[PDB]
């Protein structure tokens, strides 16, 4: 078992070094936040 | 007559309705045709 967990959690690592990356900031004009710099997901509203 | 609701606009856009005095209405769905368009988005003009 520890031999699976461990090796799971090197597949957890190298599955996740990426670079974040910022997408676009738009001005948040609806009255939610009232102007606070959202991140825009323009594409995807099912993730923003 | 239960409940009396202020509501703080600081400024808005009004509209008028000119009525006769001599024909009863309900103001009802002048408003919640008011109502019916409100998102957070924006507000539709006011109808007095």
């Amino acid at each position: 078992l520890r031999s699976n967990v461990l090796l799971m959690l090197l597949q957890f690592t190298l599955s996740n070094l990426k670079i974040n990356k910022s997408s676009t900031f738009t001005s948040d004009v609806t009255t939610i936040t009232s102007g606070r710099m959202i991140r825009a997901f323009e594409g995807r509203p099912e993730l923003l | 007559g239960r409940t009396r609701v202020l509501v703080e606009l600081g400024h808005y856009v009004y509209t008028l309705h000119y009525y006769d005095p001599q024909i009863s209405l309900d103001e009802a769905p002048i408003l919640e045709e008011w109502l019916s368009k409100i998102n957070p988005a924006g507000i539709p003009p006011v109808p007095f």
